[PDB]
């Protein structure tokens, strides 16, 4: 019940997801995905994952810049659609909002199995760690272990990135 | 009265701010714009008075009509005058913009830009010297020092 | 599970549903794909942080890498489709039938 | 000027002085005058929490020395 | 020394919770006081919802987000 | 040995940036294997005590383990103070 | 007490931006054999106040064809982000102390580009659109190399914490160890702030007012303030990163004075560079950043990874 | 909490500046004043028409090169491991692979803009 | 299907990251290290079918550690009864549950 900050952030996450899933326009969809990336960074930050949250926010900012350029080039029309400019987009948006609100009320006032399992709430502070040790960040040590433990992961990842460059060059060649 | 004193002081402050920060459009037509550039040149340095050219009409406060206005050009001049946010001022520079000048009797020339837009100051000459245009700009500043907007609003 | 887990899973389901129902633009479906990737990143990060699994802190980075590869692939295909038709509408991809 | 450019630079320098000095003084005023503690890791946070508990006034900055151990 | 006093603090909080729950939960019929939820009989680290479950929300907030929000 | 020298001169005359980049990259690749202080860096990394050293139970058959931190047994950091 | 600190940070920054406008005008004037502002107020000391009062008493226009929500959101985002990017800077103590300050600046700066993107798109005019796509291209040009340069420089710091940079350079400036990286970083910060010779988005000769051409009055003013605050902030970051001031814990005023002097010198260098050079073509900026800067940056990153290991000079704080 | 307060303060100040800018001055809006600016003549088409991207291939390469930045950022912490020979081999392997990808795209004219 | 190349050559390509109880850097332990260790040891070498029945206790303890469902159930029951008692006015919570304690280091 403590300030409900994580619950509010996750609700805004879901709202941004509904925003871009209704597919109003690519320009608007990218804005919704940016908002979702920001609140997800916040959610991960509130759990001790500063590096991962900042990293995912930076990555999605770059991706959405490329997507904005591509939308201006290849996904435009005379009247771009907003969430209130079309009955289909508005209906999908309102349906998503109402589904989210219904699920929140359903799981908050009752203690019911939606699909997988049940949940009573209490705020996500309960399952925390009360761990008292360290001159280092455990997340940072785990991520840095990629260069000593994750040799195989580094190999496959680097190979896949090089292959991706070659692949995009082959795909866009045309002829 | 207290209200009269307050509105007079506020009017003074607003007028000072407006006249000390006068941004003309980057806009010239003919011979007179060369003298405009010489007014922007180091010897006269209009920027030292707070006068800075800006290209966009939405960021401009004054329009200097510097050169002949032809019939083909008049709709464009009117259009960029309409797109200036208010308050806005127009300065007519040179004989051509004043009343047509050397081309007053031509078939393709507007006989003075004041047929198309309202004009605040007329600068005579063909072309007026950069010093004369500076005098006209300072005269426009002195005219802006004299307006009573808040006092007239209070008197309503 | 807490409420945050249900919220993240709901976000994943919404993005999947978004991908499944196509409107006109291909780019919107690509955005839904990226949204699913982001939801999976958030869920995995929360699970790994909660259980203090130190060596698993590096998996979401790998997930992001392959998400970038997938997005690049989709964007290249979109470039080709648009060059063919002058539009990224999924209605134009109807030359092959069942 | 060329020395008439200097007054604007001096005003800018005075403006830019304010944030750092203000932050230093406000840190000192709210931490007993002794340079607000830094906790980049959980061990330092635990030390700060322990200090707060034993102070008796619920403030980490108040320090109990050898006079508190009879 | 920190380890010793942390052990004492955790044990004291657990004992206080045990006594207060024994006072509270005597009304209901079939509630064994202090009953564990694990089949094993070895020591298990408290979940911090078990140490701060009966305390004010300021203490809970400081115990959960105190280190994260200290900047 | 004669054509490659001319190639080097041409590259220096046309693409100095690439010449500098390749030289720096090659130096960074090959130098660390020829340096005597790489093992020194490894030892310094191994000497940083991030966690608590849990003591061992005395079974009476470990002459090499000190019974006190200031005893002569155990490892030494005297090599580090001279570095 | 914390709100007092926020205000004591954000108000002086706005005053510094206002007077940086005047300082830039005077420096450009004197490098051009003229004077610059010297009438409204002694030595043009009241010119910024007159400019601000004129702008905020001028009519704001909402274009008929424009998206209004994004059109209004973009300048708010610009100004708020410019203000926020100041809070982790240690002067010598930061307002907000972060474990990863550098990554925070990276993320917030890469978010700041959407101000230009969205203002240009939401204006619904052609010059604004051209400015916005130039912004896209500029970010694609500078981002990767900027990040790699930051990593290479920070490999000697030991962490991402900004305050550790003070103790790292306790004896020598970091510019004596990484001056090629310093040069590439300086050019990258010029490109990142849309400053000449990389002021492509505004494109005054080429694109009239570019991305902000539709904007007028108070909304226009916000964009200007954000840009100049970004100038000062990036130069302060450069001063902290490469010319490290010495900090006495019992006299932080000396550090503050020295750091402010250094960042003022870097800002004056920005103005000098603007006064001295012509503008790039925006494909040429991308070619410079991808064909000259990127290979050298990769090689220097390899070198700066190897060097501490070879010399047993690895920094602390894993 | 402090960072949230800072964000709220900055956003509030910017919003208040916009509010003052829009409610203080005198507004006189009419159709000519609010029409799109194209140097004094009416635009031919719409600004919402497709705008070609000549550097599309470099933009996709930016997506892949950006993710290798996320792989290289943990390097300052990776330098503190005991097995410095494995880590240094892997850091150079990733950077060599990234330089090879730039060399491939450069030689195949992938960096040249479309005409 | 599964070619155990790792087992045949003794390579350990990915086994290092499969479980939470396997050699973390700096010996940082997982939150449920003991439970997973006991479940693994109990089920080792008896096969999957036998393990699902004869190591059900250890697995149940491990899952309880992982998700902590019974713990929140018990805590919420205790708090509900306490709130019911205070609402009718028959508890009078102790001073150390209201912030007026005497803290120890
Ligand atoms: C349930 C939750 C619902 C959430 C609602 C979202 C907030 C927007 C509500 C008001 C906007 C609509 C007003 C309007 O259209 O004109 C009014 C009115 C109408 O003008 P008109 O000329 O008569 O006709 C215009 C036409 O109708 C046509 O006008 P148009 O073309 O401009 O319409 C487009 C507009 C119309 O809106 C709609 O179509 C439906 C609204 C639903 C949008 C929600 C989509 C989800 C997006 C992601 C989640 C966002 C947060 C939501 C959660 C809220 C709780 C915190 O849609 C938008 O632009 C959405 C922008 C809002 C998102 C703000 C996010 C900021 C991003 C910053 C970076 C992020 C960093 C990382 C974090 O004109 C005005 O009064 C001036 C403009 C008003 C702008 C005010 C400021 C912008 C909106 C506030 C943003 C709040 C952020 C916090
Ligand atoms: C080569 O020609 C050119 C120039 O040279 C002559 C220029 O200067 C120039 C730049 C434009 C100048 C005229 C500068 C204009 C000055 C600003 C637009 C005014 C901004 C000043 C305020 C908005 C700052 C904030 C106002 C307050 C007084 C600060 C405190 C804030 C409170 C909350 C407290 C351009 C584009 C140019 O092209
Ligand atoms: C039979 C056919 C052979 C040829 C085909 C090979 C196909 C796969 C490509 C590469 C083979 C993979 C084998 C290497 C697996 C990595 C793990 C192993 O080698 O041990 C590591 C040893 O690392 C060594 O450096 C070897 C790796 C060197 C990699 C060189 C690059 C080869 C990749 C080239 C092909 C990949 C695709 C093409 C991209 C260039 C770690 O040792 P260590 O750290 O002590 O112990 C770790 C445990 N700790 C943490 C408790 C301490
Ligand atoms: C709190 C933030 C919001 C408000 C910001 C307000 C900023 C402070 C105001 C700045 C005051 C300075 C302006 C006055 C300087 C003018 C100097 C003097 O020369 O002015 C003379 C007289 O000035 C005017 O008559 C009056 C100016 C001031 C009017 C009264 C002051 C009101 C201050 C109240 C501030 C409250 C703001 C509202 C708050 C909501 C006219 O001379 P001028 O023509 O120039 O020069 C001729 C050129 N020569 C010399 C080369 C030959
Ligand atoms: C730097 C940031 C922080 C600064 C801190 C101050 C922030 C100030 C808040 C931002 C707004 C500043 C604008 C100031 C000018 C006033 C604008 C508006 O509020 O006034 C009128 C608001 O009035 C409304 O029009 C109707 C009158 C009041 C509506 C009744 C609502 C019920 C209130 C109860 C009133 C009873 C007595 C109140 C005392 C208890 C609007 O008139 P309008 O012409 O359109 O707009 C143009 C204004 N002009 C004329 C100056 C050009
Ligand atoms: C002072 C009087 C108060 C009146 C309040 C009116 C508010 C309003 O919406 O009106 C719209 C008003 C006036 O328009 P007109 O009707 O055309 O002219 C009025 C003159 N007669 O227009 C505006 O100025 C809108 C102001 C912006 C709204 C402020 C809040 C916006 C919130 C933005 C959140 C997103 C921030 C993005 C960055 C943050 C990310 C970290
Ligand atoms: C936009 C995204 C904002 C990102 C904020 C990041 C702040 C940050 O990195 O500071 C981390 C800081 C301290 O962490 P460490 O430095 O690792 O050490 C602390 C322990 N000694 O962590 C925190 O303070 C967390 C506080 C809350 C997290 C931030 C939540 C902000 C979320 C913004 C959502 C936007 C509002 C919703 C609508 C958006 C658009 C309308
Ligand atoms: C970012 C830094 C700067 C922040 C902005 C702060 C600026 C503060 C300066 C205050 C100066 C006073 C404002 C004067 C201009 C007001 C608008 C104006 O001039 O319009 C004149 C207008 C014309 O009216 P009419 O004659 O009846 O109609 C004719 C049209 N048919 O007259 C008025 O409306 C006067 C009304 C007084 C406006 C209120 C001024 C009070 C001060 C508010 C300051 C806001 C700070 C918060
Ligand atoms: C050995 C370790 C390697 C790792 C370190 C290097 C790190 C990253 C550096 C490589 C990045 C990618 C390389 C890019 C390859 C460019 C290919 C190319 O096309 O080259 C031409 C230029 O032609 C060249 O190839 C340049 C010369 C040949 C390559 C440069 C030198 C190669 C190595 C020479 C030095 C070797 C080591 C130095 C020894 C010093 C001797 C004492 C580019 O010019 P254009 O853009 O096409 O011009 C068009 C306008 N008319
Ligand atoms: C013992 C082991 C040491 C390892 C080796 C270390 C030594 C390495 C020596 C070489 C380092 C050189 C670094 C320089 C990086 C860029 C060099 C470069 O070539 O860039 C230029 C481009 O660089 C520029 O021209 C800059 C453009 C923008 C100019 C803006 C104003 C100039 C800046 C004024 C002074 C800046 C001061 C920087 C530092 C400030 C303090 C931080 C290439 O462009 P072109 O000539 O057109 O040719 C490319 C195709 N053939
Ligand atoms: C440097 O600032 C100036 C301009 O902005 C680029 C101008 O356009 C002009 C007008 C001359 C050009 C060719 C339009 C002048 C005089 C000027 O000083
Ligand atoms: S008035 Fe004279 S100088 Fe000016 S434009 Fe006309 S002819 Fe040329």
């Amino acid at each position: 019940m403590t300030m409900y900050i994580a619950f509010i952030l996750s609700t805004i996450f879901v709202i941004g997801f509904v925003g871009f899933s209704s597919k109003p326009s690519p320009i608007y969809g990218g804005l919704g995905l940016i908002v979702s990336g920001g609140v997800g960074c916040g959610i991960v930050l509130n759990f001790g994952g500063s590096f991962l949250g900042l990293m995912v926010f930076l990555i999605y900012l770059g991706g959405m810049l490329v997507v904005f350029g591509y939308t201006t080039a290849m996904a435009t029309e005379m009247y771009p659609e907003v969430w209130v400019s079309n009955k289909t987009v508005f209906g999908a948006f309102v349906s998503g909002l109402m589904m989210e609100f219904c699920m929140v009320y359903y799981a908050l006032k009752e203690e019911e199995v939606e699909i997988i399992f049940k949940f009573n709430g209490l705020g996500d502070w309960v399952i925390y760690d009360t761990g008292d040790s360290g001159f280092f960040s455990e997340e940072a040590m785990g991520i840095a272990a990629l260069y000593s433990y994750g040799t195989w992961l580094v190999i496959v990842t680097g190979w896949s990135l090089l292959i991706g460059v070659v692949v995009i060059m082959e795909i866009t060649r045309g002829n | 009265s207290r209200g009269e004193y307050v509105v007079a002081k506020l009017d003074d402050l607003v007028n000072w701010a407006r006249r000390s920060s006068l941004w003309p459009m980057t806009f010239g037509l003919a011979c007179c714009a060369v003298e405009m550039m010489h007014m922007a040149a180091p010897r006269y340095d209009m920027d030292r008075f707070g006068v800075v050219f800006r290209a966009s009409p939405r960021q401009s406060d004054v329009m200097i009509v510097a050169g002949t206005l032809t019939n083909k050009m008049a709709p464009a001049l009117r259009k960029v005058y309409d797109q200036m946010p208010e308050p806005r001022y127009v300065v007519s520079m040179g004989s051509c913009a004043n009343g047509g000048g050397y081309y007053h009797y031509s078939y393709s020339v507007v006989r003075g830009c004041d047929r198309i837009v309202p004009v605040d100051i007329y600068v005579p000459g063909c072309p007026p010297t950069a010093e004369a245009l500076l005098y006209g700009i300072l005269q426009l500043q002195r005219k802006i020092k004299r307006e009573k907007r808040l006092r007239i609003w209070y008197r309503r | 599970m807490p409420l945050v887990y249900m919220n993240i899973i709901m976000a994943f389901a919404i993005a999947l549903a978004g991908l499944l129902m196509y409107r006109s633009h291909l780019m919107s479906s690509l955005l839904c794909l990226e949204g699913m990737m982001l939801s999976l990143f958030i869920m995995s990060t929360l699970i790994i942080l909660n259980t203090h699994f130190t060596l698993a802190n590096m998996m979401p980075i790998i997930l992001l890498v392959f998400a970038a590869c997938e997005a690049a692939l989709g964007l290249s295909l979109l470039v080709m489709v648009s060059n063919t038709y002058g539009t990224d509408y999924v209605q134009n991809l109807n030359l092959l039938q069942c | 000027m060329w020395f008439e450019i200097l007054p604007g630079i001096a005003v800018m320098a005075a403006c830019l002085f304010i944030p750092g000095m203000a932050t230093a003084h406000i840190h000192k005023f709210t931490n007993g005058g002794k340079e607000k503690r830094v906790a980049h890791f959980s061990y330092q946070w635990n030390l700060m929490e322990r200090d707060r508990r034993i102070s008796g006034v619920n403030r980490y900055h108040v320090t109990k020395g050898l006079e508190n151990i009879d | 020394l920190f380890q010793a006093e942390k052990d004492r603090r955790v044990l004291q909080m657990l004992r206080e919770n045990l006594e207060e729950e024994a006072i509270i939960m005597k009304d209901v019929p079939d509630w064994k006081v202090g009953e564990s939820v694990f089949h094993t009989t070895r020591w298990v680290t408290p979940m911090m919802g078990e140490l701060y479950g009966l305390r004010t929300n300021e203490e809970i907030l400081s115990a959960t987000y105190g280190f994260i929000w200290y900047t | 040995a004669g054509r490659i020298a001319s190639f080097l001169k041409n590259a220096w005359a046309k693409e100095p940036v690439l010449v500098a980049s390749f030289a720096i990259g090659g130096l960074a690749i090959i130098l660390p294997s020829l340096s005597p202080y790489t093992n020194y860096a490894i030892r310094i990394n191994r000497a940083t005590p991030y966690n608590y050293p849990v003591p061992l139970r005395d079974d009476g058959n470990m002459p090499d383990v000190p019974s006190h931190p200031q005893d002569p047994q155990g490892p030494s950091l005297e090599w580090l103070k001279n570095l | 007490m914390f709100m007092i600190n926020i205000l004591s940070l954000i108000i002086p920054i706005l005053l510094a931006v206002a007077f940086l406008t005047l300082v830039e005008r005077k420096v450009l004037g004197y490098m051009q054999l003229r004077k610059g502002p010297n009438v409204v107020g002694p030595y043009g000391l009241l010119q910024p106040i007159a400019d601000a009062l004129k702008l905020f008493t001028k009519e704001p226009l909402r274009p008929a064809t424009s998206s209004i929500s994004m059109f209004i959101i973009a300048p708010i985002l610009a100004l708020s982000l410019a203000l926020t990017m100041w809070v982790p800077l240690p002067m010598p103590y930061p307002l907000i102390n972060m474990n990863l300050g550098v990554l925070f600046m990276l993320a917030m700066s890469s978010l700041a580009v959407y101000s230009i993107l969205w203002s240009g798109w939401a204006s619904n005019s052609k010059y604004a659109l051209i400015g916005a796509l130039r912004a896209v291209a500029q970010t694609i040009s500078y981002e990767v190399t900027l990040a790699i340069i930051l990593l290479s420089v920070l490999l000697m710091n030991g962490s991402y914490t900004l305050s550790t940079l003070i103790t790292t350079q306790e004896h020598i400036w970091m510019i004596f160890t990484s001056w090629p990286l310093a040069m590439m970083w300086f050019i990258s910060t010029l490109a990142e702030t849309n400053r000449a010779p990389f002021d492509l988005t505004e494109g005054e000769s080429e694109l009239v007012s570019g991305f902000n051409v539709e904007y007028a009055a108070g909304p226009f003013a916000m964009f200007f303030m954000a840009e100049y605050a970004n100038i000062i902030m990036m130069n302060a970051f450069t001063a902290i990163l490469f010319l490290g001031a010495s900090h006495d814990p019992h006299t932080p005023e000396l550090y503050t004075i020295n750091f402010v002097l250094k960042t003022l010198a870097l800002t004056i260098t920005f103005l000098w560079i603007r006064a001295s050079y012509p503008r790039f073509r925006y494909d040429q900026l991308m070619h410079l950043l991808w064909k000259s800067f990127l290979p050298l940056t990769l090689a220097l990153c390899m070198w700066h990874i190897s060097l501490p290991i070879m010399t047993a000079s690895i920094p602390p704080q894993s | 909490m402090n960072i949230m307060l800072t964000l709220l303060t900055n956003v509030t100040l910017a919003s208040l500046l916009v509010l003052i800018a829009f409610w203080l001055p005198q507004l006189n809006a009419y159709s000519e004043k609010t029409s799109p600016y194209e140097c004094g003549f009416d635009p031919m088409g719409s600004a919402r028409l497709p705008f070609s991207m000549k550097f599309f291939l470099v933009a996709i390469t930016f997506l892949l090169f950006d993710l290798e930045i996320a792989l290289l950022l943990p390097l300052p912490w990776a330098s503190q491991t005991n097995n410095l020979k494995t880590m240094l081999t892997m850091a150079l392997f990733l950077l060599i692979l990234l330089a090879a990808s730039l060399a491939y795209e450069w030689t195949q004219k992938g960096l040249e803009w479309a005409e | 299907p599964f070619f155990d190349v790792q087992k045949r050559l003794g390579l350990d390509l990915d086994r290092w990251m499969t479980i939470q109880s396997a050699e973390q850097p700096h010996k940082i332990p997982g939150r449920c290290h003991a439970f997973e260790k006991e479940w693994i040891e109990c089920a080792h070498g008896i096969g999957g079918i036998r393990a699902e029945k004869e190591c059900k206790i250890e697995f149940d303890d491990f899952v309880e550690c992982l998700l902590r469902q019974k713990t929140m159930k018990r805590l919420s029951a205790i708090k509900r009864q306490r709130d019911k008692l205070i609402k009718e006015g028959k508890y009078t919570p102790p001073p150390h549950h209201l912030g007026k304690e005497d803290p120890r280091p």
